RNA sequence: CCGACUUACCAACCCGAUGCAAACUGCGAAUACCGGAGAAUGUUAUCACGGGAGACACACGGCGGGUGCUAACGUCCGUC
RNA sequence: UCCUCCUAAAGAGUAACGGAGGAGCACGAAGGUUGGCUAAUCCUGGUCGGACAUCAGGAGGUUAGUGCAAUGGCAUAAGCCAGCUUGACUGCGAGCGUGACGGCGCGAGCAGGUGCGAAAGCAGGUCAUAGUGAUCCGGUGGUUCUGAAUGGAAGGGCCAUC
RNA sequence: CGUCGUAGUCCGGAUUGGAGUCUGCAACUCGACUCCAUGAAGUCGGAAUCGCUAGUAAUCGUGGAUCAGAAUGCCACGGUG
RNA sequence: UGCCUGGCGGCCGUAGCGCGGUGGUCCCACCUGACCCCAUGCCGAACUCAGAAGUGAAACGCCGUAGCGCCGAUGGUAGUGUGGGGUCUCCCCAUGCGAGAGUAGGGAACUGCCAGGCAU
RNA sequence: UUCUUCUAA
RNA sequence: GCGGGGUUGAGCAGCCUGGUAGCUCGUCGGGCUGAAAACCCGAAGAUCGUCGGUUCAAAUCCGGCCCCCGCAACCA
């Protein structure tokens, strides 16, 4: 709750002067983050989806909702009900936490690390962004894992415009570019 | 929506109790106020109510939001009722679940004399 | 010739052609070619009478069809008992009511048009006559 | 949160080559030494000189003299 | 051909009209769905069939916001 | 017409048996469920027994 | 690699205008049918029970239709 | 033979070697109850990831869903998840529906015993309508009802069932 | 003597980028060489097939002719054997 | 009694959307916190609990507005019961019934019971 | 064990 | 009118209760031969007749069609 502390006293200082909003509760917000790993190939084996679905859960420090197929398609062969894949919602205290990990560690941890996009914000604020390689989390150990796997990271916040959220970010110094 | 998904969670029991014919008593919770009031069979005039809103009954309380106060509304309008004869009613829970502040208030309602 | 591309149905019920029509008053074009009798106008002739049109105004202007053969029409093959079943569709038609502009047409001087349509009507079995756009 | 299904998540201590002492709460368990962080990475500084076109106008003249 | 089947004829439909006295248990329409509802006095079968639980006349009425169609015993 | 049919002896000491059928392809594992016996009147246990 | 552009080429959705439907309906009659009340009228015309049957090859005409070719002194139904 | 729609003429019914489709099952949960939930499609953004998996937002508002044909239903959902369970109870049944009949159907309530629910209540299988076979003869279990002088027994009856 | 310790490796060196040297009026097509980087295929080769009887095969370097420059070819030479 | 709000109905779009405006003493909403009651096929999001620092941003309520949705005559037209007629695949006459669509227009609901707040 | 055929002057 | 069939270049399996394309000969590339055969090695190729539907998905299931092969077209 670092960045949360750091949230409520100067992020909401900053916005409110170069927005000039009304209320306080006006204010854009970060909601939750959620941690995706789209595993298509666990159809396979299970042993597959159940290591990624460890290793997602040593990320952010919960255990992953398995996700399954919405409906059935045969271009990728899966059937609807089969375990396809894994996410994490993370709010409160958790999100902040996991959020400091994020911009501080991780991201400088990516190789050949040159920034994000600003072009990632889905027009209504909520940025979303997916990296290549588990190992740039401090978490997974270099020997102890074998596989390369990847997730997406999915900040869902309150902005209501696209710039409001990609100024919200900037103000946590969130690297775009 | 919260406020419209509580009234579909709630709306199928209430048409069972009004082909019942039941006079039945409706509890509404609020995170600040709890209401109890004792409707008529055709569902458009009441008879004995209850509130943390009241002034008679919130002085008496802490906080009009929590369990004790919960308490004191289902036991008041229960001795609103029994003074007016209205001793059988059927308890509509009014889409939340009967837990916490619903379950304190017709528990306090059952043990002060209302049959349901 | 026109036909519908796909249907509901294969076949369908001979039903009864009573009544007066709908499309009535010259909607898109400004001459038009208006049904006075009864009758089904096949899909032979409704495409026989474009030609016959089309060629009168050496494709000046512009023709609208405002009708469409839609439904299908069965006949028994010849030396085949009344049983048996319904027959097979053959051709299709439109049931056309007293009333129904036939055909729009614009683009073209008014004189060309009464001899274009007039080229027309001899290709359709129904009483024909000539109308122009109203206004209201 | 449910109790028994999740990781353990215990606050450690992650330093880095710039000495950033930063204290987070982690599943790692053991203490983290780190090599680059958000303060010392140079997105900043270095990024900007990476990526270095180079004038071929400027190639020739440096060679020689007319 | 191909078209000589069909089912027998399930006499379905309204039994009792409006305003027409009944005793408790008869049976007021037979019907596939709920194309009509039950409303007072008035239960719904197992095969949606609507039966009146009281004495009395049967009142047809449009009711809710659905515009759904109800039908009640009224008392007599 | 793969389910075949079986029958559900009274625990209860009784011969009385309701009948029914099962799947015994997809089920191999013997039905047991808690039924009315109306010789004792009671709620009993019933077993699932062949036919025969 | 990105494409560049234009072209007597087609075209979803959407928008406006316009038709069609036995197995289309956000509409919807006349009649018919069911129930109630009330006169007048009718040799109870009504129902129940019992004794005896015959008949179950129909025809044409009107209307509403299927089929056929809106052919048949054709065929198959509803109704008179 | 059975189900659904049209023909069928706005109650029911209504024929043809008329127009179109299905059924001869499935389910010990896909039943009961309590609690909760709400689709299809498209748009944008996002590691592998692509027309199409999963994720996050938005439009949309059932164009989806229903074990299967069609039709009628379905948001209080009958659609979809989970908990506990066996009412897929036995004896009855006022009163109606439908048939020439055999028969078929709907059914509040009552007695017993039960499940779920705090409770009001709900449950006598499933959204409904297909998934079926009379009688005879014979088998099995139950039942002293019968038992050809008498006591048994055989056989028969009744109940369940094949 | 030390090192690697069975791996596509400290094996293999292709390819390609950058920087050069030299020859030559002139190295774009189209030279050789060097440096830094890059690190393909290849883990002993199907049917088939070649050479060789002693300083031979096998292997290891050396030189010359041609030639401004430009050989893994050719012609010679010895080592180990 | 007025105003405002909450609850439960009646009624079921003249009651719905959209657009603009506006409300926080109370009420309501978001909200604060969560070891517990309780909860997440992960997550205090929801559900629940303990609360009251903040805000009416959203939501909700209210006010305005004809972009719609909706309502909708009158007249005519279609159909049609009975009787009659013709040139009889379809129409006409007498009489009775009389649409739908469209037009004029309406239209930004109405109302009951109880409770609370502020006024009178 | 089987094991064929080859034009032009 | 009723059956059966339509699958690499050719001839035929697989078509089976829907997730999965085979053989022979031919063809290509080598090898052997003075050379061509035969032989030896290594190869590859199919929108499963068409057209609709069912499905998550059709060579497959269903319907319609086309082509071909059968059978029957009788009684006066
Ligand atoms: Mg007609
Ligand atoms: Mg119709
Ligand atoms: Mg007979
Ligand atoms: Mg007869
Ligand atoms: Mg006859
Ligand atoms: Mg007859
Ligand atoms: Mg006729
Ligand atoms: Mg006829
Ligand atoms: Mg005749
Ligand atoms: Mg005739
Ligand atoms: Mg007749
Ligand atoms: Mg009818
Ligand atoms: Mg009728
Ligand atoms: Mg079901
Ligand atoms: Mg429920
Ligand atoms: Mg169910
Ligand atoms: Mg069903
Ligand atoms: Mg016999
Ligand atoms: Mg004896
Ligand atoms: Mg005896
Ligand atoms: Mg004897
Ligand atoms: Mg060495
Ligand atoms: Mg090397
Ligand atoms: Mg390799
Ligand atoms: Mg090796
Ligand atoms: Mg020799
Ligand atoms: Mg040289
Ligand atoms: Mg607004
Ligand atoms: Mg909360
Ligand atoms: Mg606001
Ligand atoms: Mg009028
Ligand atoms: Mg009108
Ligand atoms: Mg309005
Ligand atoms: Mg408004
Ligand atoms: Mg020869
Ligand atoms: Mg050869
Ligand atoms: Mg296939
Ligand atoms: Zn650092």
């Amino acid at each position: 709750a670092k960045l949360h502390d750091y949230y409520k006293d100067e992020v909401v200082k900053k916005l409110m002067t170069e927005f000039n909003y009304n209320s306080v509760m006006q204010v854009p917000r970060v909601e939750k983050i959620t941690l995706n790993m789209g595993v298509g190939e666990a159809i396979a084996d299970k042993k597959l989806l159940d290591n990624a679905a460890a290793d997602l859960a040593a990320i952010s420090g919960q255990k992953p909702l398995i996700t399954k197929a919405r409906k059935s398609v045969a271009g990728f062969k899966i059937r609807q009900g089969y375990p396809i894949g894994c996410k994490v919602t993370l709010r409160g205290e958790r999100m902040w936490e996991f959020f400091e990990r994020l911009i501080t560690i991780a991201v400088p941890r990516i190789r050949d690390f040159r920034g994000l996009s600003a072009k990632s914000f889905d027009g209504r604020g909520n940025y979303s962004m997916g990296v290549r390689e588990q190992i740039i989390f401090p978490e997974i150990d270099y020997d102890k894992v074998d596989r390369v796997r990847g997730l997406d990271i999915t900040i869902t916040t309150t902005a209501k415009s696209d710039e409001e959220g990609r100024a919200l970010l900037a103000a946590f110094d969130f690297p775009f570019r | 929506d919260k406020k419209s998904a509580r009234i579909r969670r709630a709306t199928r029991a209430r048409r069972k109790l009004q082909e019942l014919g039941a006079t039945r008593l409706v509890v509404h919770r609020t995170p600040r106020h709890i209401y109890a009031q004792v409707i008529a069979p055709n569902g458009s005039e009441v008879l004995v109510a209850a509130s943390t809103v009241e002034k008679a009954i919130a002085e008496q309380l802490k906080y009009t939001g929590n369990k004790d106060a919960a308490a004191a509304v289902g036991k008041a309008v229960a001795e609103r009722a029994l003074e007016k004869g209205i001793k059988d009613v059927s308890f509509d829970r009014s889409g939340f679940q009967y837990h916490g502040r619903v379950q304190a208030l017709a528990d306090a309602a059952r043990e002060a004399g209302l049959q349901f | 010739m026109l036909q519908p591309k796909r249907t509901k149905f294969r076949k369908m019920h001979k039903g009864r052609n009573r009544g007066l029509a709908q499309g009535t008053d010259v909607s898109f074009g400004s001459f038009g070619l208006k049904a006075v009798g009864r009758g089904r106008l096949t899909a032979r002739q409704i495409e026989a009478a474009r030609r016959a049109m089309t060629r009168a105004v050496k494709r000046q202007g512009k023709i609208w069809i405002r009708v469409f053969p839609d439904k299908p029409i069965t006949e028994k093959p010849l030396a085949v008992r009344m049983g048996k079943g319904k027959g097979n569709v053959e051709y299709w038609v439109a049931l056309i009511q007293p009333g129904k502009v036939l055909y729009e047409m614009d683009g073209v001087p008014e004189e060309l048009a009464r001899e274009a349509f007039k080229l027309a009507a001899a290709k359709l079995p129904i009483k024909t006559t000539f109308v122009t756009k109203t206004v209201m | 949160m449910k109790k028994d299904i999740h990781p353990k998540y215990e606050e450690i201590t992650a330093s880095c080559s710039c000495g950033n002492v930063m204290k987070i709460r982690s599943t790692v368990g053991h203490d983290l030494n780190l090599d680059v962080c958000s303060k010392c990475h140079p997105f900043f500084t270095g990024k900007q000189r990476d990526v270095a076109t180079g004038g071929r106008v400027d190639r020739f003249n440096k060679r020689f003299n007319i | 051909t191909r078209n000589g089947r069909d089912s027998e004829a399930k006499r379905l439909g309204v039994k009792r009209f409006g305003g027409e006295s009944v005793l408790a248990g008869s049976i007021i329409v037979r019907q596939r769905g709920t194309k009509f509802h039950a409303g007072a006095n008035v239960g719904c079968g197992r095969d949606h069939t609507l039966f009146a639980k009281a004495d009395g006349k049967v009142k047809f009425e449009v009711k809710g916001p659905k515009n759904r169609k109800f039908i009640s015993i009224e008392a007599e | 017409g793969i389910r075949e049919k079986i029958k559900l002896v009274s625990s209860a000491g009784t011969g009385h048996f309701y009948t029914t059928t099962k799947n015994k392809r997809t089920k191999p594992e013997k039905l047991e469920l808690k039924k009315f016996d109306p010789v004792v009147r009671q709620h009993v246990i019933y077993k699932e027994a062949k036919i025969k």
